[PDB]
């Protein structure tokens, strides 16, 4: 929280995230959040192995960020692999 | 640019028309397709080109 308040470290903050993802439903949605919010090779692999591991309070959560979410991640995980593909 | 102004000033000459007209319409075509290219892989295929299509 406190690099993300302070791009690398952006970046370093996300894999951090993404670890303790991998570590640990809410906490994956909250990370999917952030990254849209955001919205390489490691960032990739990083967002391949949430695919992979990809329940009601984990859809208010989701309702609650908003104001379908598979959908949404997926959207993005197309959207990272493409900017991946650019540079 | 270049080949649209050598091939105005080819038509005009004093004589009668230069004979490279279809030889300079060709390489339009090549350069064309060139930039295509070029810009594909600019505009993100660069990125994405260790990726199965």
């Amino acid at each position: 929280v406190l690099s993300q308040f302070y791009d690398r470290e952006d970046w370093g903050q996300a894999l951090r995230l993404l670890l303790l993802l991998i570590e640990f439903h809410y906490l994956v949605l909250l990370v999917a959040k952030f990254l849209y919010p955001i919205f390489e090779d490691s960032v990739a692999t990083v967002i391949e192995v949430i695919e992979t591991k990809w329940s009601n309070l984990y859809e208010t959560i989701i309702e609650a960020d908003k104001s379908a979410t598979l959908l949404k991640n997926l959207r993005k995980k197309l959207n990272f692999k493409l900017c991946q593909a650019f540079m | 640019q270049v080949l649209t102004q050598i091939a105005g000033t080819g038509a005009t000459l004093r004589g009668g028309a230069a004979s490279d007209a279809e030889e300079i319409a060709s390489l339009r075509r090549t350069v064309k397709g060139l930039k295509r290219s070029v810009d594909m892989l600019l505009g993100g295929e660069m990125a994405r080109m260790s990726f199965f299509r």
